[PDB]
Order: C-alpha cells, then structure tokens, then sequence
C-alpha cells in the first residue's frame, strides 16, 4: 500500500543515510521522477554541501538550503490556501508560492525520455537553480520598494517562460542560462520605474 | 459620543468644516491621519477615493467606519469595487 | 476514470502503422486538458462559478463532453481506432489552438478539424 | 495509542465533528442570505449618494475662509449572531446630503461586519472539512487495522503455545 | 441512558388493563422530545443561544429537567407506574400542543395538564 | 522536546547553593508558559492568527524554541546564563499570569 511503516522499509532506513520516497500523488500528476521533496532526505547533504561549495567556489549549500526553505514554506502556505483561499495570502507570500512553483516544475521535474532533459551536469544545475532563485530575490526587492505582486508577474511573462525552458538548453550553450540573470535584473527594475 | 473626520482635497471637503467635522487635507500623511483618527475613537471617517487609492493597506486594517466618497472630479470606482469584490467571495456569484 | 488509470506498455502498440500517426500526441493533449477541465470543475464547487476565468470555463465544459461523449460509448458499441482518434480531434477543437501546447505544428495543421 | 477505548472515543468525536460541520455550514448560508439583502441596499445607496455628493461638490466649486471659521452637537444590535451599529446624528446642498451620508456609513459598516463573520465561519467550516474530520477518519482506519493485525498474530502464537 | 437502552417485550406488558392506556404514547413522545432536547443543547453550544428558536429553548429545558427530575429519582425512591406516567405528562406539559405529535388528540385532551 | 522530557532527580540537585534560588520556580513557570504557547500556535495555524493573551503565549513559544532550546551543538551555557535567559522570556508575559512564582522571587528577578 505504499505504507513505509512496514518492517522492510523500517529496517532499511535504520542502516542507510538516503531515503528517496516515491509518491503516488506525484506519479498521478505526471511529476517525474516522483520523489517526495518534503519527506525525502539525504544525511549526506551537509558534507556534500561543503564539497560543492568548495569545488564550485560558490555558496551552493546556502542556495540549496534557501530552495528547500521555499519548498517547506510552500507546504505551509498551501494549508492556508486550503482554508482561506489563495487571494488571502499577502503579496510576499504570493511571490513565495510562484518561486516554489518554478522550483517544482522548472527544476525538480525532469523528463527521462528527452535527449537534453535526461541528464543535467553539475554546472548546468548550479546555473538553473541560481536563475530561479534570482527571480525570487529581485521580485522580493521590488515588493519592498512598493511594487505590487501581479504587476511584477504581468511584466515578467517572457523571462519566466525562458526560465521554464532552461532545462532544455544544451550543455555547450550554458551561457544562455546564466544570461537570464541579467534579463531578470533589467526587466524588474524597469517595472519599478 | 463619536466624532466625524474627513480626508480629501481642499476644494472638495472644505464645507464639511461647517458642521464641526475634523477636516484634513501622500500615502504617508494620509495613513498618519487615519491612524490618529482611529486612535482618537472617531465614529466615521469620510475620505475621497483619490486619497483612499494611496492607503489601501491602512483602510483594510479597520474594515471607525472608513467611508470612501467622491471628489469634485469623481470616483475611481473604488467604493463600488469593494462592494463588488465582497459579494464575489461571500455569495459566490454577482 | 482515465486519471488514475494507466497502461505502461502503450507506446509499443501506437503510432504509425500500428494505430495512427497522431495517436501519442492527442492522447497527451486530451489527458492533460481533461485533468485541467476537471480541476476547473472542482474549483467551481469550492469557490463558486465566479472564481473562474473564461478559459477555465472552457476547460470545464471540455471535461463534460469528454466524459459524456468520449469515455461514454455504450456497452454494445464498438469503436474502431480510427473512430476513436477522429472523435478525439473533435473534442480538442473546442480548445484554442494556442492551448494545444502538447502537439507539434505539423500534426495540428494536418488533423485539427 | 491504538486501543479500543481510543477507537470508541474517536468514533464519537467524528460524529460530533460531522454534525458541527453541518451546523456551521447552515449558519454560513443563513448569514449569506441576509448579507445578500443588505449588500444590495448598500449598492443602491452608494450609487445614489455618489451622484448626489459629487453633484453637490461641483455646485460648490462653481472671504469664504472668513465665513467658514466661527454647531457642535452608535447603538449596538444583533443581525442573528452579528454585532451591528445603528447610527443617528450650495450649503443647503451639503446639508441635505448628511442624513443619506450617515445612512451610507451605517449600512456599509453593517455589510463589512457581516462579511467578516462570513469569513470567520468559512474558516471554521474548512478546518473541519479539510483537516479535523479527515484526521479523525484516517486515525480510526489506522487503529482499526492495527487492532485487527495484532489479534491475528495473537491467536497464531496461542496455537503455537498450544502445541508445546 | 434511555436512548441506547431497550426492552424487546415492552409492548406486551403495557396499556389498559396492564398499566394505563397512555403508557405507549407518552413513552414514544418522551423519547422523541428527549432526543430533540439534547440536539437543542448541542445546537446552543455550536452556534450560540442566538440560533435557538422559542420552541428550541423549551426542548433544551425539557432534556435538562428530564435527566434531573425524571431519570434522576434516587436509589431509594419507589415510584408507582401512576406517579411515573403523571410525571411524564408534567414534563410533556412544557411543550405546546403542536409539538406533541405522537399523541392522539383523544388522549392528549384527557391527560395533558 | 521539553514537554515529554523529564528528569526524576532534579529537585535535590538544584536551588540555592546548588544552582540558584530561582531554578525550580522558573522551570515550572517556563514549562507552563511553553505548553500554553505551543497550544496557541497550533490554534493559530488552524483557526488563524486573530485571544489577546493567547497571542502573547504564541510568540513566547516561538522565542522559546528558537532562542532558548535551539542553541547549537557546540554552545556551552553556564547555569546563570540559562536562568537569566529564562527570565527574559518570562518578561514577555503579564506579571498576573506568573502564578507558579511567589511574590518574593517576582519582586527580585
């Protein structure tokens, strides 16, 4: 029944440090691979975090942690939407959900049967997540400068569609992903004006 | 016993002073006046839609009775939009 | 209920020379439009009909026809694969072509009624 | 945790919570109907008083500071469950506006107060519908299963001990 | 607790000759008003005293008195059937004629105080 | 999680000339405040942020978890530092609500 409380799963998780819990709800929703990002864990994340930061010379661990903070906050937000409705969340929280949305379907979701999407290099992964997080960072600053939520959304239709395609950018054209960062910064600042 | 306050441009809300209303005339200054009026236990606060358009988060907090009125130039349809919106979420149809 | 239903090996029995060249694309499109249609229907239940954008309203109407005319076929009624696929295109025509994002241009131009 | 006493108690809380859900949903509906009548009165009042006020203003715009220098003269009631205020107090143009302007305040406020109660009722309904009741349903199912499993395991062991 | 309690042979020891003619009818009536009054008490807790009608306030008071004066007789109190039936009528007297549906007007006019 | 946690030999190991005189009283008041604050948080997550006093307790429970319990696996606090920090959190509550602590300790700390 998918119930992980049974002895084989329990005994296994007693001696292994990684749990990729597959999820039936994700599989029905065509979210592949179907790994539950709230319940899954890797006890290697902190040591890997240090290795990644060091070999990349970027604050990758803090970006992974920020991305997960957003996903975790999304789960919190979703319970509130169920109770009051999405129109009752503040502009700040509306933004968080859109950024979370982007993480889910522009990053986590990956098509095993697509020539480009089937494998993502370590460098490509860093650029993708950086872009997704930059949008949220720049939009967040716009909100604190008096800009409203949908005004930001309505004027960033083209760049958000480009973020959502970045998973299909070939490995030798990675500059096309990193340059989205500048386009984000430009258009949002222009919207503030 | 409660007092009445009025917020808007001089040309529009001036004659209200004749009845002993607190008639006052940017997002920051309008928000300050409403807050003090609320703190002083005003019964009703009348305000032009052009001033109300600048302080939507302040008004939403108190929803004194904050009453949007027109100026001599007209409304922006805010008062009737607020009514329209509340109907949609309380009843489920127009 | 096609939402929780699945056939895992279906790719080996569909397409050109097995069924028809438009098989995989329309399946993906019908299924994805139906899921969105039913979602819009459930949204009308929880928040009212005034909660929906038009197109949400279009998708909702889509899911109705899909259930009543496509899935519902009768227990003594046999549809050829050609009849099934043709009927699929009729339902897809309700949607704006701009919304048929799961199907490439070459197939849309050839088959869409 | 999965005891038979918990099972019977949780089964009781489910019945209660289910009834409370129905009652609160009816209250929300009853509030909604009354709101519909008031909100339409609010709409008609606003449309009229907006036209009257702006017209009175346009007629006033068409020494004045000296004259405007030198007369300073809410009861609570229930609409079902809601606490609601009842309010009582070109120059002749503004003087005629006052009664209708105060009526606008009284009606518009009343609708705002009805709307708040509607939303607070709605949240309680949805908490029961999407959280409380399903949590009770899932727990009852769990206990019921676990009890069942252990009783089979118990009789299996007894038959083993029997043969010893 | 009379609601989950049951005697399956009760209709065989009651009525005229055996107890009194108004045995059966008052029993059905008391049972129904008791259940109704308990519902009313719960309604007051859920939705407030605001939601109770004038009839509902009575049923709530009925159930209160029913527990406290009818059921709660004491372990050393010996009530004759006559005294018991009479007490049932005094409690049912709280209700308007309109509410006492399970009792025919013939016997309602003979015993109702 | 301090609520289901326990020590059975804390009574005779604490107090004046062992830790500090305020030890037992503050421990009981903190436990009671945290249990009520944790209850109010759970209520606000289900019924919404908006009683006035329970809203104070909800903020207490938050500060308690984040600043008192959460200290880091390499942070070594003196008993004095721990007890003084406990008082900073009790200062969030109205004096009227501090019913586990007698007048002499309240006036002093």
């Amino acid at each position: 029944g998918g119930d992980i409380s049974e002895p084989v799963t329990q005994n296994t998780l007693r001696v292994v440090k990684v749990f990729w819990g597959l999820d039936s709800s994700l599989a029905q929703k065509r979210h592949f691979p179907s790994i539950n990002w709230i319940q899954s864990y890797s006890l290697y994340s902190t040591e890997v975090g240090r290795y990644m930061d060091q070999i990349l010379q970027q604050d990758w661990s803090d970006m992974v942690t920020e991305g997960m903070r957003i996903l975790q906050e999304e789960e919190q937000l979703n319970e509130i939407v169920r109770l009051v409705g999405i129109d009752s969340l503040s502009d700040n929280d509306r933004l968080t959900l859109e950024v979370a949305k982007s993480i889910r379907e522009d990053y986590l979701q990956q098509n095993a049967f697509d020539d480009v999407d089937t494998f993502t290099s370590r460098e490509k992964q860093f650029n993708m997540l950086k872009v997704i997080l930059t949008f949220g960072k720049e939009a967040r600053k716009a909100l604190s400068l008096g800009a409203y939520f949908n005004e930001i959304m309505e004027g960033t239709v083209a760049v958000r569609e480009r973020i959502s395609r970045s998973k299909y950018i070939p490995e030798e054209e990675l500059a096309k992903i990193s340059s989205i960062n500048e386009e984000i910064k430009e258009t949002i600042q222009l919207i503030v004006s | 016993t409660y007092k009445i306050g009025v917020v808007g441009d001089k040309d529009s809300v001036s004659p209200f002073r004749l009845f002993g209303f607190d008639v006052q005339h940017t997002k920051t200054e309008i928000r300050k006046t409403i807050d003090e009026m609320a703190k002083n236990e005003y019964g009703v606060i009348y305000i032009t839609e052009q001033c109300a358009n600048l302080v939507p988060e302040t008004i939403e907090r108190y929803k004194p009775a904050i009453i949007l009125i027109p100026s001599h130039q007209g409304t922006l349809g805010i008062g009737l939009e607020e009514i329209q919106n509340s109907v949609e979420k309380a009843v489920g149809q127009n | 209920d096609v939402l929780p239903s699945l056939s895992r090996l279906k790719d080996k029995g569909t397409g050109a020379g097995k069924t028809r060249e438009d098989h995989a694309a329309t399946m993906n499109q019908l299924f994805a439009a139906y899921a969105q249609g039913k979602q819009a229907k459930e949204l009308a239940v929880v928040l009212g009909e005034s909660a929906l954008s038009d197109i949400d309203k279009i998708y909702a109407k889509f899911a109705e026809r899909f259930e009543n005319e496509y899935v519902n076929q009768g227990f003594y009624t046999n549809r050829t694969i050609t009849e099934t696929l043709d009927l699929g295109w009729e339902l897809l025509a309700m949607l704006p072509r701009t919304e048929l994002k799961r199907i490439k241009d070459d197939l849309l131009d050839k088959y869409l009624p | 945790n999965p005891t038979r006493m918990e099972l019977t108690r949780l089964k009781k809380q489910l019945t209660t919570a289910t009834r409370g859900h129905k009652l609160l949903k009816d209250k929300q509906d009853e509030l909604m109907r009354q709101f519909i009548l008031l909100i339409r009165k609010n709409n008609e009042l606003r449309q009229a008083i907006e036209k009257e006020t702006q017209t009175a203003m346009k007629d006033f715009v068409l020494f004045i500071d000296e004259l405007l220098a030198l007369e300073n003269v809410v009861v609570e009631k229930n609409i079902m469950s809601v606490k609601v205020p009842l309010m009582n107090f070109s120059i002749d143009g503004f003087t005629q506006l006052l009664p209708k302007l105060l009526k606008l305040a009284e009606v518009e406020k009343t609708c705002q107060l009805m709307a708040e109660e509607i939303e607070k009722t709605r949240r309680r309904v949805n908490a029961l519908e999407y959280m409380t009741i399903p949590q009770l349903e899932e727990t009852i199912y769990y206990i019921k299963m676990k009890l069942e499993e252990n009783e089979r395991a118990e009789v299996t062991r007894l038959i083993k001990v029997k043969n010893m």
